[PDB]
């Protein structure tokens, strides 16, 4: 009659865990894990303790040539990344181009902490009115203005003497450096901001070696001006020196930039503003707060991230095949 | 509850085994 | 299952046997229980978490996208830019999903090869001395205390000790 | 063959069985003839199916080329394009040819194992009722009429129905 | 006495297809699927009904500016994609260069519908000559021409007054404007065609802010000329406006393009010709009709295509190793 | 093991038998000694060779870095380079990683599951004819002279020539 | 009493080496193959029996231009690739820009033999002193000089009068022609170089349409020197013709090369020298002898290379998990 | 011919079970 | 030494079965 038995089997559970394989998906197993974020919190915080630079609605343009609407950021801390929406309203209020703005915006993307210095004081201008150049297209509380770093020279007595300005770089660190050209709209406004009716900029340092000249041209009005402004930067090395020479359309240098802070930044595209939160990974859509090796929220992070993948699902089988 | 009858830093067998 | 272990001559799995991946169910007459085989599952928990970290640090050297802007005229050069990083993100989506699902394939089939194995171990330890009773069971041609019942779950089971009794039931079924 | 069945203790295949990948060939005195086994064929049928869908799934992200032109002074840019869209290129062509290259073994090795879980099947089943003649084959110790075939066909065949007339002829050869 | 058998066996058939696997090579199974597609009918078909545009002899730039030669091409349908020879031989008849021009072929894979307005017409020069601006290297019917949609203009009784001409884009689509300025060969010429000694050709919108000046040089004669045509071109939106003043080498827009349907395209380079023939999927080596997820036609594909890959077989195993 | 015969019911290797991967060791009263089995071992070493050559072939098509040179106002495009170089290099260097890894695993399964059907060759061979011990030997139930032993090398071996000697100790041993 | 026996084995044997798999590191296995190549010699060599070109201290423009710190390089033979230090002492000796450096150094990575030929004797200039040309940022043995391969021409008895010089390039091949012009630090240099004070230096082939203008400004003194000197190239085809036209500024052609070998090379940044000895694979850090599909030396090769790779180690299971 | 001994959507078993 | 029991070009036995 029957002997004793022994029988050899395997574990079972309550589980539903499905996994996937190359021949059969859906498959329940006894144990899974999950290896896909799929959560963030929809807020822009600090990265490790550090706030980042949110330019609200200011370009980068705007904060570091002074826009009179970017008063907010006249002179910002420390920053971890910077946030700039995709098409901020406060760019350049007086129209024009900037030149070489990606490049610059790259260059940013290094960069975390300025020192604003002023290099050429808007009261040294013996010669000229250092305190016309303002415009309706840049107002300030119901009366025109201008970009706040730099300083749109006019005529003093139907007089336009030839500026030669220069600067030597005397700090220990690169010097972000800005000006400009004004092109205005015909031959009389031309004489009657700067006198001289065929003017020029030359710009000189070690490596720079520029003369802009204005282009007059009938254009349409942006912002009311057919008028248009012109930018241009360069990084100005220690102990070099940068040299002006101009007999009119100068917009010249007040403040530049001490690039103080180096280190891993970026510039992220967000319409989203400060939560007032703290994260080790950060998204354009929220930050990221997980020990799981992937997520699926934005292809573009800062921090200590999972890694990006495309999947909606990632899901390992450790156990066995879990039986009904 | 606070031990296990596994080494299982992962918990890849969950909860088995544990007291 | 390609070793015909789980889901196959073995039909289900034990809800009670519950610290353990694999293991055994005894039925003496001094009673009947389950007992986890803490080795194999200990072994096959070893080689899982080695996996699971192997998939994890082989994807930490993946594509990172950075951002990058151009102008009005750098159209060429912008569209080669979202496409090199596009492909990049499709190319590391392709390498996770893909070693996920063979990784899971080689998984399952690694529970099941473990389970045939420890069958196939008891069987051979067993041989004669038990009849086949193929549906993972072993039918004892002696009596089995509940510490020969540790014998053959520790892979000490003595075939000689009891093999002229069980030739004793076999020549007695045999007639 | 990995699991020794395909080309193994069983050495060729059936031109005779035309409706199965697996199956069995009955000769009892009633008479001999070929009978697919059409559950594990169609689940292996549903295994390629799906395995079939799966490559063809994961390669519906790969690159997709785009034509760019450039001009005398952009030749760095250009050359750049180039090598970005020949890597992508050769990426994804590394991975459709080595993931059809391991599929293909893993098939083969998948129809191997279904052959020999089927014969495992049935040995189980039929266990000292039947001599194991080694080559795929089972030798009866009773006689099977048409519908003990289909009983082993279909996964329900009683052994202690036979079990004494198999001992019968068990003993007989013994002596 | 031999007791009833029964065998477990497997499908053999009359099979030849052959797999490879990574232990070995030109196995031969029962069954197999090719998921490679390899072959293509050599011929540029529409894509789902809707016809190419094949600019045959003629370039991109020779079609948009109107070379003489390019006649066929002067009020072209909406197309699916465009194709273009490698080497046209219809491009610039006049010598000269064509600024971004590959910018401006980037924007042309994404248009599938040009419509030609007259923005200014050659009539209403009456104070200069509109009709003259003719060339050797330009012929048509065996007399001296031009490019159809631009006015090369020229000296009237020895006056060039300075054009203030402007156009405002009252469209609703964006407008692609084309223009040009002529280099001479020496100041003799300069002043037979213009008169006026050193001139310029000011270009203006609401981003533009251009200033072309000739450059007078001794070149080598391409097509019978020693001077150069450079054209430009730009996007003018809706409701902004155009603004041209020139004092000579003008080269005035007539014809400009309103952008009317974009959607997917692509300039395709092809030596093929039109084939009277339909497809969903399309490569400048032949049309693809087929079913299976690869194919190693060319890399460049427009349609409903399936995935490009180098190899030169790729075939799964689906069934058993065949036995001999 | 996925095939629990290296390492599993074989317990050790043999350092005694030199020409070949796998093979026998015989004791009869002749004497005793090894012998590799040179088909499977070169069947193994066509196996493993022509992997090794698919692995090598299926990498000869992988990235070529090209050294690029970009100004000081070109530093989108030179950190596009720089990341599209980096991208391709990390690509390829998962992708022979994880095909050594794969393959290796396999290839010591591979090993693994030939010493398996060697074993059940040669047990298929012997039938009842010899006791099965469990280890990866067999105890014939008949005296075996140095030349059924090559029999049972080559796969030559004939059950039914000394069928009934093994049945007559068989006999002997059930009483 | 125990009967005959007959066992199946496996082999076992003395080996230590290691492999990896998914689920186990650090397996002892019988057999391995090694597959990566971590070794070098340590030295540039010859490539195929064809000797490199190492510029040693010059750069590329200092070699082309003719630095006359790089003498060693007036006439290089054929070579197989170049080798270049990351930062060469011996670039511009007189301050200033190489227009369009970088994709003349992509030409360059395709060429393997130059052949420079007198096209502008330095004698022909009748009407400018061809030999005053000097400068102490450029000094060759004690005394001021200038590159070897260009001609600063100067005013002569105060006159410059208008050069109007042509080339024709009669040759098979094409012809590296280089040029160059100088943008001094006042107008009283200008005049006292040059006398005209407005100057201009027109470039014009098939092709090229070039009129430069010297920019004045003050700048940093680099080498002593304030003022700049700016270098331009084309690539002059077989039958086609380059003219110069100046009154003044400018740097004209001496000696040009014809690219008489073109093949696969490149310019390698390496800080080693010519060690003497030959390779069929080199890379920055060494040469390699290697039967081996993979290596991990650098990304950057040239010759019959393994394939790099990352990894520190790469070994393949050939034989059994090895017994202890 | 017009019937199946299987469900093959994509033919993997190509012929086999088909009347 | 200068024979080998197998093919083995690559020597992924290497120096098995060589004498
Ligand atoms: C797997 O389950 C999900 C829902 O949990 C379902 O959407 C999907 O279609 C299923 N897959 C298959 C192959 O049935
Ligand atoms: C163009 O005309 C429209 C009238 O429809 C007007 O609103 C717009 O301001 C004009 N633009 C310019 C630049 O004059
Ligand atoms: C999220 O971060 C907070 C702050 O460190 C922490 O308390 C919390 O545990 C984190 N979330 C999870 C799920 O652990
Ligand atoms: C496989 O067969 C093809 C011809 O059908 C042949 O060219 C190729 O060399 C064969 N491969 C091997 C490894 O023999
Ligand atoms: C250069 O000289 C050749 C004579 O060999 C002539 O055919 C060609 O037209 C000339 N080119 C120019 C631009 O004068
Ligand atoms: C090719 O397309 C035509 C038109 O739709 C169709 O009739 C034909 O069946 C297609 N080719 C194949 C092989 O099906
Ligand atoms: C494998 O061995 C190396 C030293 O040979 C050691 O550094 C490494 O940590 C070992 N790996 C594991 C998983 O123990
Ligand atoms: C700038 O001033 C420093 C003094 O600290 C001097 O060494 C340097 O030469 C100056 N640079 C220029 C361009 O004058
Ligand atoms: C290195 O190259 C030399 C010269 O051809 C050769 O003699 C030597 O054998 C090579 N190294 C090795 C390890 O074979």
């Amino acid at each position: 009659d029957p002997g004793d038995q022994i029988c050899i089997g395997y574990h079972a559970n309550n589980s539903t865990e499905q996994v996937d394989t190359i021949m059969e998906k859906n498959v329940t197993v006894t144990h899974a894990q999950d290896i896909l974020e799929k959560k963030h919190n929809g807020k822009l915080c600090d990265l490790d303790g550090v706030k980042p630079l949110i330019l609200r609605d200011c370009s980068v343009a705007g904060w570091l040539l002074g826009n009179p609407m970017c008063d907010e950021f006249i002179n910002v801390p420390e920053w971890s990344y910077i946030v700039e929406k995709a098409n901020p309203v406060n760019d350049l209020c007086y129209p024009g181009d900037f030149n070489d703005y990606e490049e610059l915006k790259h260059l940013l993307s290094r960069i975390n902490h300025f020192e604003k210095i002023q290099i050429i004081p808007k009261s040294s201008w013996s010669s000229h009115e250092a305190s016309l150049g303002v415009s309706s297209a840049c107002p300030y509380q119901g009366k025109s203005s201008f970009f706040r770093n730099v300083v749109w020279l006019i005529k003093k007595n139907s007089t336009y003497p030839t500026i030669k300005r220069s600067y030597n770089n005397t700090n220990q660190e690169d010097l972000l450096v800005l000006w400009g050209i004004h092109h205005p709209n015909d031959a009389a406004e031309q004489t009657k901001l700067y006198q001289n009716p065929t003017t020029y900029i030359s710009v000189g340092t070690s490596t720079l070696n520029q003369r802009l000249v204005p282009r007059i041209a009938t254009r349409s009005k942006v912002n009311g001006q057919s008028g248009r402004m012109e930018f241009f930067w360069t990084i100005l090395k220690p102990n070099d020196a940068i040299n002006f020479e101009s007999n009119g359309n100068f917009i010249a240098p007040e403040y530049a930039y001490k690039i103080v802070k180096k280190g891993d930044s970026t510039i992220m595209k967000s319409e989203l503003e400060y939560g007032n939160c703290n994260t080790k990974c950060q998204t354009p859509m929220g930050a990221i707060n997980s020990s799981m090796p992937f997520h699926n929220i934005h292809p573009l992070t800062i921090g200590e991230c999972p890694k990006y993948v495309k999947s909606n699902r990632l899901v390992l089988a450790t156990g066995l095949r879990n039986s009904p | 509850x606070p031990v296990s009858l596994y080494e299982d830093p992962l918990g890849v067998a969950g909860g088995m085994g544990v007291y | 299952g390609l070793f015909g272990a789980i889901a196959g001559f073995i039909e289900g799995g034990w809800q009670g046997m519950v610290d353990g991946w694999y293991g055994y169910h005894h039925s003496n007459e001094q009673g009947s229980g389950y007992a986890a085989d803490k080795e194999s599952t200990q072994k096959a928990i070893d080689g899982v978490t080695n996996k699971v970290n192997s998939i994890i640090d082989k994807m930490n050297t993946q594509f990172e996208a950075v951002g990058r802007e151009f102008n009005n005229l750098e159209r060429r050069i912008e569209n080669l830019n979202k496409k090199m990083e596009d492909g990049f993100l499709d190319v590391w989506t392709y390498n996770a999903e893909l070693l996920v699902l063979m990784e899971n394939e080689r998984t399952l089939d690694f529970h099941d090869s473990n389970v045939k194995n420890l069958y196939d171990k008891v069987r051979l330890q067993l041989r004669d001395n038990a009849k086949e009773l193929g549906n993972g069971c072993f039918e004892f041609y002696h009596k089995c205390d509940n510490e020969c019942m540790e014998s053959v779950r520790n892979g000490t089971y003595d075939y000689p000790q009891y093999s002229e009794e069980a030739r004793l039931k076999r020549e007695e079924i045999s007639s």
